[PDB]
């Protein structure tokens, strides 16, 4: 999977909270399901197939999660 | 305390139906149709009760998944 | 693609709630958000908004609203 390649996840910045500084893209076997922003830094609950995982971010907007088999959500950061 | 963030996936004038009945619930202070299919609610505020807003949704607008929960950062 | 701004007469009676509620159920509309520290004007963006249909509403519904805003 290479996020150079996969266009950007249409979004609305809530003008009254910060910016989030984060893409993420979520895949079942190398397909995209579903994509959004998120904060570096901080966590997210989403529903990755038929699981609740807590996603936690770095400063470089990796992310990490216990993510059911088949699947993952990749992380990158928008421009600046 | 922090702000909120919901997305929830509708089945979709159902978009306008759905969109109405989430700027209507307690707490917001937005609402927007988001992916490329426009078939995604993100919903912003204080003491939202997602559950709440998942039943409101499958009861007026038709199938609701909730995809997301996560606070605002500063 | 538009952006519409406007000032709403928004106290009291969960006014605000009745006109995110008209704001978002206007055709074209993708996104509503409350803006201002006091959460008084509301940012309305998407396609094919007609900003003189949705003012009406408002005064008809709600209370006063004035455009602060249209940009393109």
């Amino acid at each position: 999977i290479d996020l150079s390649r996969e266009r950007d996840p249409n979004f609305f910045d809530n003008p009254g909270i910060p910016v989030p500084e984060c893409f993420w893209f979520m895949f079942k076997n190398n397909v995209r399901q579903d994509d959004g922003t998120c904060y570096s830094s901080w966590k997210m609950d989403m529903k990755v197939g038929p699981n609740w995982v807590h996603i936690k971010s770095d400063d470089n907007c990796n992310l990490s999660g216990d993510f059911p088999p088949g699947w993952i959500v990749l992380g990158k950061k928008r421009p600046g | 305390g922090l702000k909120q963030k919901i997305v929830i996936k509708v089945a979709m004038n159902c978009r306008s139906k759905a969109m109405a009945l989430v700027a209507s619930t307690g707490g917001v202070d937005s609402v927007a149709l988001v992916g490329d299919l426009r078939d995604k609610i993100e919903v912003v505020g204080y003491g939202i009760d997602p559950i709440k807003l998942i039943s409101a949704l499958r009861k007026k607008v038709g199938d609701a998944e909730l995809l997301q929960v996560s606070q605002a950062k500063k």
